[PDB]
């Protein structure tokens, strides 16, 4: 019926065109997008300030 | 807490207490490779290649 | 063995028939266990 969650992910060499679909599938939905890469932090505080 | 598919409705932050509430939002993950992944944390998500 | 993570989760299904209702198709969303997993989607844990 109405959407509902699940998580999702994707793999594959760098560069493959990842989150150029992403946002595809932003404008796709119509949904607003926002990237926010996460790699190699540890302070959790950003994540709730 | 974050990828909870419910328990985002209440998700709460240090800064401001109050939960808000995420569960309309589609979250979306890339891993170079999807194995260095935390068992638990690539456990939910499916791994599309 | 404390009741808090059940009162979360049967909020949220509560929650989610809320949604049903006030824009939603049903005006009376009815509860069944085969039901349930749709509105709180597939089991997690099962091999206890
Ligand atoms: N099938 C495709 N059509 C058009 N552009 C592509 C395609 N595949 C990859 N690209 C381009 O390659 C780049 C890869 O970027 P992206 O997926 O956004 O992040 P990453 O660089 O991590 O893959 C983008 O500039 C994108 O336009």
């Amino acid at each position: 019926g109405s959407t509902q969650g699940k998580i999702l992910c994707f793999y594959g060499p760098p560069g493959v065109g990842k989150t150029s679909i992403a946002r595809s599938i932003a404008r796709a939905l119509n949904r607003e997008y926002f990237r926010f890469s996460v790699g190699g932090m540890t302070d959790v505080a950003e994540i709730k300030g | 807490e974050l990828l909870d598919p419910e328990q985002n409705a209440n998700f709460l932050d240090h800064y401001l207490d109050v939960p808000v509430d995420l569960s309309k939002v589609l979250f979306i993950c890339t891993a170079n490779v999807t194995d260095t992944i935390p068992e638990p944390l690539r456990d939910r998500m499916e791994m599309i290649n | 063995s404390g009741v808090r993570n059940l009162q979360k989760q049967v909020e949220k299904v509560l929650r989610k028939s809320a949604y049903k209702i006030v824009s939603g198709e049903a005006e009376s969303v009815e509860v069944t266990p085969e039901n349930l997993q749709d509105f709180v989607g597939k089991p997690v844990f099962t091999v206890e």
